[PDB]
């Protein structure tokens, strides 16, 4: 509705070991794969078929790294993402034809992804801050559909 | 699961619609449209414009549809069984949005039979189109 | 995120037509009848077992009016729910242990006995002004939980 | 539906957790808490703070129901029978929240088995979950 320091200093340190082209290759791989109907917006992509196909697919590859240091980012601009991701909103709903909910499976694709890449140091208190990021991108991303 | 207190209300209720449904299937959609703008990203290639023939028509093939799992509702499954395959393979709309879909349907509903939308009635509606909406979301993954 | 007058002149003179004692005995009773493990915060009131006997039952009846009444009020601060409401929601959080979540389903049931009341006169453009303040209510009755 | 490469899957990343299952059990719970306090509104009874044998003692309770439901993954709405029976009719926790621990959950395994957790693994867990949540949902109306 927003963050305590102690949250922030923690999202902020955890990124800092983020490798982003290669963590958003592999939760926009995942996001394909456990939730196949977001295969939806991308048939432009290739083989998509098999999970092998697509975590090895380097179109999705690429665009996974695009999503994520979109959102690196915003990492940055943590006091209003709304500003932040108007623009990047408005083109999702006019052009792009995203359910917005997608934003939401992929947050927690990719909670997921950093439990697996830290182990143990992505603690209980540590997801929390991040699902409050998580929550908060998704709907700035989707504050201007209409 | 559907009780068979649910099937006789669920008959008996979507008997009265009879022929307005294609009617009541168009009247629902444009109001998920305006009371959920997020639906709208499924549908780039309509003209939503209140009235317009492809809500018109898209409605009627969704009452349609909805009148064939009613006459089905104990073999739904296998009846429903094209239409999973479709929504699940070619279109592949997200599932959240069946259960808004079936709401406005709820409400198209509660605002036609000024009474035969019994309390009793309203809850095997909700279950039944919750029903709907499992075996359209079952081939997905 | 809010509403056009065009919007707001529209819940508020379809409300001035409103029986509320009686329109909020109906919404309780089919929350508690379609959604029947709404029951869970009340058998402090007797007999809820029949669509019959709880659409009957005068404690439900009673309850019913008194959070419609809670939120015919609200309708006349629609410029700032959250502060209308940040009293009721401390205390259905740390006293009455509600899942919000119901907040949601009530918002739900209501939209839907305001159709059947109204029938043609709650057109779509109507419900969607409700569906606004209902998500509203919901949204603001949730702010403090924690 | 659960392929049976889907029950290869979830019968192989569970064998992993074996014996420390009590203990994700109740680390799941922890991050459902935390994550979306919401979820704690269930719990008034229960003292939370981190390490409680309260919390302890469920987790080993609710790992325990899921080692059994992948013992069956098969027959398993007979398996979970009395608990389907259970969350229900006393409990009646809102089904909104299966999907918020199956998720802590899916993020717990995922924190512990480095790599057991494969991509087709991860779907096969989300899967077999949202299975598990299903029939646990089912006698609820
Ligand atoms: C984490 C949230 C997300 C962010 C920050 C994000 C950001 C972006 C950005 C910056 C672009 C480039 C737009 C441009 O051309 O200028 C883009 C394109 C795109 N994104 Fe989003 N995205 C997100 C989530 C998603 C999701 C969930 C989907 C689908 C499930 C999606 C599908 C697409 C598609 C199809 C394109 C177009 C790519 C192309 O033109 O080839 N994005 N995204
Ligand atoms: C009550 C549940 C639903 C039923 C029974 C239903 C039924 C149908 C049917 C029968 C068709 C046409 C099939 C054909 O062409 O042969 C259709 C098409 C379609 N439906 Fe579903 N539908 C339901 C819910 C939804 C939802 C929630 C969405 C997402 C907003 C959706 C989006 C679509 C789309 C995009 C099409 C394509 C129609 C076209 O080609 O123009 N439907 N639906
Ligand atoms: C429309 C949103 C709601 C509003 C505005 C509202 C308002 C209120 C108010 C003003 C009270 C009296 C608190 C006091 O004693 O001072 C109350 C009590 C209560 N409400 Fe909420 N309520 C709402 C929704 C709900 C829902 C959805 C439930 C459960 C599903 C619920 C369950 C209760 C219970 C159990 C009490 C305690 C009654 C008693 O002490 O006997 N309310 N509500
Ligand atoms: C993965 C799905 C779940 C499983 C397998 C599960 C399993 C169980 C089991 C086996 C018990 C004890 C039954 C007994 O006493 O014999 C239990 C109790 C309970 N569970 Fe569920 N549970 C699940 C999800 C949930 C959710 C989402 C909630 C809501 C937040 C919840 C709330 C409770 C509560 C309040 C109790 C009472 C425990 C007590 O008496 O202290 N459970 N659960």
């Amino acid at each position: 509705g927003h963050f305590t320091e102690e949250d922030k200093a923690t999202i902020t340190s955890l990124w800092g070991k983020v490798n982003v082209e290669d963590a958003g290759g592999e939760t926009l791989g995942r996001l394909l794969v456990v939730y196949p109907w977001t295969q939806r917006f991308f048939d432009s992509f290739g083989n998509l078929s098999s999970a092998s196909a697509i975590m090895g697919n380097p179109k999705v590859k690429a665009h996974g790294k695009k999503v994520l240091t979109s959102l690196g980012d915003a990492i940055k601009h943590l006091d209003d993402l709304k500003g932040t991701f108007a623009q990047l909103s408005e083109l999702h709903c006019d052009k792009l034809h995203v359910d917005p909910e997608n934003f939401k499976l992929l947050g927690n694709v990719l909670v997921t992804v950093l439990a697996i890449h830290f182990g143990k140091e992505f603690t209980p208190e540590v997801q929390a801050s991040w699902q409050k990021m998580v929550t908060g991108v998704a709907s700035a991303l989707s504050s201007r559909y209409h | 699961v559907l009780s068979p207190a649910d099937k006789t209300n669920v008959k008996a209720a979507w008997g009265k619609v009879g022929a307005h449904a294609g009617e009541y299937g168009a009247e629902a959609l444009e109001r998920m449209f305006l009371s959920f703008p997020t639906t709208k990203t499924y549908f780039p290639h309509f003209d939503l414009s209140h009235g317009s023939a492809q809500v018109k028509g898209h409605g009627k093939k969704v009452a349609d549809a909805l009148t064939n799992a009613v006459a089905h509702v104990d073999d739904m499954p296998n009846a429903l069984s094209a239409l999973s395959d479709l929504h699940a393979h070619k279109l592949r709309v997200d599932p959240v949005n069946f259960k808004l879909l079936s709401h406005c349907l709820l409400v198209t509903l509660a605002a036609h039979l000024p009474a035969e939308f019994t309390p009793a009635v309203h809850a095997s509606l909700d279950k039944f189109l919750a029903s709907v909406s499992t075996v359209l979301t079952s081939k997905y993954r």
